[PDB]
C-alpha cells in the first residue's frame, strides 16, 4: 500500500561556471520508510537528459546563458512494478538582455608547453580565446572573459581590443587546466553597459578538441646511400610516448612520388633512390588510445633531403 | 594471448558497435559522477554485466564483453598484487608518500 | 579542512614523524609492487590503521593518523560517488571509454 509523494525543497544553485547543484529533500509526509526509495532527474533545457540517483543531491555540469529547467520524481521500483510520483519543478530564467547583445563565435585553443619557470608542475596550458561583438551591441559596452576548469576560475587580464575600445579577444599564458585533463572547459564570456542590457554567453569545451598539437620536435632525415632514416621526437605534451599518432611524407621532389605513412613509432626508415632529391615532414596527433580524438600537429618544417 | 594491445582493439571495438550498444534507451548504468577512473572499477564492470545482460550476444559484439571480461581479470589481477607481498617498515611510508603526491598533484580535487 | 591543503599538510607531518613509526622491524604490512595507487586504497589504510594500533599518539604523531583518518574519508566519499547516479547507456561508454584511455596514458 503505497502512493507516491514527490520530494520538496527542490533548489538549484550555480555553484560555478556552467555548474549548477540540483538539491531536494524526501517528503516527510511519505509513508515510514521501511522500503528504500530514490529519485529520477529529468532535465527539460537547455539540454535534455535524465538519470536517476540513490541521494537527495546532484551536480549537473550545463551552459547557462540560455537559463535552464529540471524536473525531480520520486521513484519506486521493484520487479513486479515501478512506481513514480509527480514531478517537482525548478528553473533558472534566462539573463536579462537583447539577443544581439551577446559576443558571436566564440573560440578557444589551449596549447601545452614546457614550465621552466615552476619546478612545482610539469608543463603550462595556454588559453586563447576569440569572439566577435554583435549586430545589435552597443558602441560603449565593454566584454570580460571567465574560465573555469574543475573547481579554479580565473578572470582574463590580456585582453585584444577593437577599434572602439571593447573586449574581443582573451589570452592566458598560465591556467589551471591539467595537461592531462580530462574535464570539461567552461568558458564565460559577461557583459556590461550603463545605457542597455547585454545577454552573456558561455561554453563548455572538450580538452582534446581544442588542444593544438605541438609539432614533432628535432625532425631529420639522413641518406646512408640507398635508404632513408627520419627520426623525430614526441612534441612538448604531457602525454608520454605511447600515446602518439604520427604521419610522415616523404615527397620526391623530382616526379611527385608520394608516401605517407600513419604510424606511432618515433622513427622511419624506406627505399628511394640515389638519384632525386627529398622532402620530409612528419605530423603529429594524439592517438585514440589516450584520449578521444583530437587535432593534427602543423607538419614539420620541410626537411629537403638528398640529390 | 597478451593485454597491452588489447584495450586498442577494445577501444576501438566500442567505437563502431556503440550506435547498437546505446539503443536499449531505458537501462540506466551506475556513471562516476568524477574522474577518478581506477577508484570506480568494481562499478564500471557491474555496469558492463548488466549491458551485456541485456543486449543481443551477435557476432563483432561478443568478442568485446570477452575482451572487456579479459581486461577484468587483469584487473583483478593488479587488485590482489595491492596486498599479498608483505615488506619491511618503511618501504610501506615510502609508497605512502607516492600515494598522497599523486593524489596531490594528479587526481581533480 | 579543505582536501587539497589538507594533503600538502599530511605530506609535510608524514616526512617528519619517519623515524618515529620506523620502529618496529617484526611489524610486515602489504606493499604493492606496482604504482596504480587508487587500486590499493584499501590495502594503503589496512596498513594505515596497523600502525595507530602500534604507534604512540602523543605529539603531532596524532595530528597525522587523524588527516589520514579524513584523507581515508575523502577517498571514501569518491568511491560512494562511483555508483550514486545511474545514467544512460551513451553516458556510461564515455566513461568507460575515457576509462580505458586512462589506464593505457598511465602504463
Amino acid at each position: 500500500k503505497i502512493s507516491l509523494l514527490p520530494p520538496v525543497n527542490f533548489t538549484i544553485k550555480v555553484t560555478g561556471l556552467a555548474q549548477v547543484l540540483l538539491q531536494w529533500k524526501p517528503n516527510p509526509d511519505q509513508e515510514q520508510r521501511n522500503v528504500n526509495l530514490e529519485y529520477q532527474v529529468k532535465i527539460n533545457a537547455p539540454k535534455e537528459d535524465d538519470y536517476e540517483t540513490r541521494i537527495t543531491e546532484s551536480k549537473c555540469v550545463t551552459i547557462l546563458h540560455k537559463g535552464f529547467s529540471a524536473s525531480v520524481r520520486t521513484i519506486l521500483q521493484n520487479d513486479h512494478s515501478l512506481l513514480a510520483s509527480s514531478w517537482a519543478s525548478a528553473e533558472l530564467h534566462a539573463p536579462p538582455g537583447s539577443p544581439g547583445t551577446s559576443i558571436v563565435n566564440l573560440t578557444c585553443t589551449t596549447n601545452t608547453t614546457e614550465d621552466n619557470y615552476s619546478r612545482l608542475r610539469s608543463y603550462q596550458v595556454s588559453l586563447h580565446c576569440t569572439w566577435l561583438v554583435g549586430t545589435d551591441a552597443p558602441e560603449d559596452t565593454q566584454y570580460f572573459l571567465y574560465y573555469r576548469y574543475g573547481s579554479w576560475t580565473e578572470e582574463c587580464q590580456e585582453y585584444s581590443k577593437d577599434t572602439l575600445g571593447r573586449n574581443i579577444a582573451c589570452w592566458f599564458p598560465r591556467t589551471f587546466i591539467l595537461s592531462k585533463g580530462r574535464d570539461w572547459l567552461a568558458v564565460l564570456v559577461n557583459g556590461s553597459s550603463k545605457h542597455s542590457a547585454i545577454r552573456p554567453f558561455d561554453q563548455l569545451f572538450a580538452l582534446h578538441a581544442i588542444d593544438q598539437i605541438n609539432p614533432p620536435l628535432n625532425v631529420t632525415a639522413e641518406i646512408e646511400g640507398t635508404r632513408l632514416s627520419i627520426q623525430w621526437e614526441k612534441p612538448v605534451s604531457a602525454f608520454p610516448i605511447h600515446c602518439f599518432d604520427y604521419e610522415v611524407k616523404i615527397h620526391n621532389t623530382r616526379n611527385g612520388y608520394l608516401q605517407i605513412e600513419k604510424l606511432m613509432t618515433n622513427a622511419f626508415i624506406s627505399i628511394i633512390d640515389d638519384l632525386s632529391k627529398y622532402d620530409v615532414q612528419v605530423r603529429a596527433a594524439v592517438s585514440s588510445m589516450c584520449r578521444e580524438a583530437g587535432l593534427w600537429s602543423e607538419w614539420s618544417q620541410p626537411i629537403y633531403v638528398g640529390n | 594471448i597478451p593485454t597491452s594491445a588489447l584495450v586498442k582493439e577494445t577501444l576501438a571495438l566500442l567505437s563502431t558497435h556503440r550506435t547498437l550498444l546505446i539503443a536499449n534507451e531505458t537501462l540506466r548504468i551506475p556513471v562516476p559522477v568524477h574522474k577518478n577512473h581506477q577508484l570506480c572499477t568494481e562499478e564500471i564492470f557491474q555496469g558492463i554485466g548488466t549491458l551485456e545482460s541485456q543486449t543481443v550476444q551477435g557476432g563483432t559484439v561478443e568478442r568485446l564483453f570477452k575482451n572487456l571480461s579479459l581486461i577484468k581479470k587483469y584487473i583483478d589481477g593488479q587488485k590482489k598484487k595491492c596486498g599479498e607481498e608483505r615488506r619491511r617498515v618503511n618501504q610501506f611510508l615510502d609508497y605512502l608518500q607516492e600515494f598522497l603526491g599523486v593524489m596531490n598533484t594528479e587526481w581533480i580535487i
